[PDB]
């Protein structure tokens, strides 16, 4: 979507696993609305890539 | 589909390769 | 998406260690 603008990530990692935090706002990207929070837990693993 | 195809690929080329430098190694180093 | 890349990163890990041993082996033991 071009009217959604993702910002003010927030990430952290543990042990294992790490948690990330995503912002969603309209168009402005600073002073627009949120329409949404998200937040995702998972996993750091080796799928036989580089990293 | 994609991913893990991607790594049991990539393990096949990594082993025989490191079989084919004991081939050559066997090679040179016993005659 | 975990489990399974789990267990052959392992297995790529074991096999290639063998065959740094054998690599070894074959200098030391042929010279």
């Amino acid at each position: 979507s071009a009217d959604e603008c993702y910002t003010n990530p927030s990430f952290s990692i543990g042990s294992s696993i790490y948690m990330f935090s995503q912002e969603i706002r309209k168009t402005d990207c600073t002073t627009g609305e949120i329409l949404s929070i998200q937040i995702v837990l998972g996993r750091i693993v080796d799928k036989g890539q580089q990293g | 589909s994609v991913s893990i195809p991607a790594q049991i690929s990539n393990l096949q080329t990594k082993v025989l390769q490191k079989l084919v430098y004991l081939e050559e190694s066997i090679t040179k180093q016993c005659t």
